[PDB]
């Protein structure tokens, strides 16, 4: 999820109110690349998108969270850097992006859920089972609609159907 | 280069910068004719160069302007 990662921070960056909570649900785990964990990490500090602020004001708040010279010289890169996305795609890239993020941390949580069931029978562990069970319906649906979600990245202006 | 006369210094930054715009130029059109959606981490990798070799080339126009005293 490199790309995906550099390009969830960009849109953090320079269009927090589109990124919007769920960029804020996103972990910091799932940042694989360190220097994106750390730029990731920063964002939350600085009350991530809800804090409601944008442009040079945001992105100095966001710096003022590192000492790290080099993730500030990389907040400052991926704050300009170009979402390459026609204007009228980008809300729907910007979701897509983030769901492919997502989407992948959620395989995880399903994986150790299921590994968990298997371990229970539904008849001697009723209730547990159902508790359980519910928790992983909730995620296998949403993970199948990210699935779907994740589509708005195709519109990248280096892709090509 | 601290042991070379200023105009050398900055002849060779000069040098380099012309180099890496027309090498930049290359790897832009590499990504260009790249998906990264078909091939996401190839794409992420070349153009992280691509990005440090921006950076770079922008410190060398600053070093070149510096050494040869342009005004």
């Amino acid at each position: 999820t490199l790309w995906p990662q550099r390009e969830a921070l960009k849109s953090a960056l320079q269009y927090p109110a589109l990124a919007g909570p769920v960029f804020d649900a996103l972990t910091v785990e799932g940042f694989t690349h360190p220097e994106y964990a750390a730029v990731r990490a920063a964002i939350d500090t600085a009350g991530g998108t809800s804090a409601g602020l944008s442009g040079a004001q945001w992105l100095d708040m966001v710096r003022q969270q590192t000492t790290s010279t080099v993730t500030s010289a990389l907040i400052s890169e991926l704050g300009v850097e170009a979402i390459q996305v026609d204007d009228d795609k980008l809300p729907r890239y910007i979701a897509g992006v983030l769901a492919r993020l997502q989407e992948v941390w959620l395989g995880r949580q399903i994986a150790e859920v299921k590994s968990k069931l298997q371990r229970m029978s539904p008849i001697e562990q009723g209730d547990e089972y159902h508790a359980l069970f519910g928790d992983l319906v909730a995620m296998e649906a949403y993970r199948r609609s990210l699935l779907e979600q994740a589509s708005g990245d195709d519109l990248h202006h280096h892709h090509h159907h | 280069d601290d042991k070379l006369p200023r105009y050398i210094a900055g002849v060779l930054a000069r040098l380099q910068e012309v180099w890496l715009g027309r090498q930049i130029a290359e790897v832009k059109s590499k990504l260009q004719r790249m998906s990264p959606i078909e091939q996401g981490d190839e794409y992420h990798a070349l153009f992280g160069d691509l990005v440090a070799m921006e950076a770079y080339r922008r410190s060398l126009l600053e070093q070149a302007s510096g050494d040869d005293l342009h005004h």
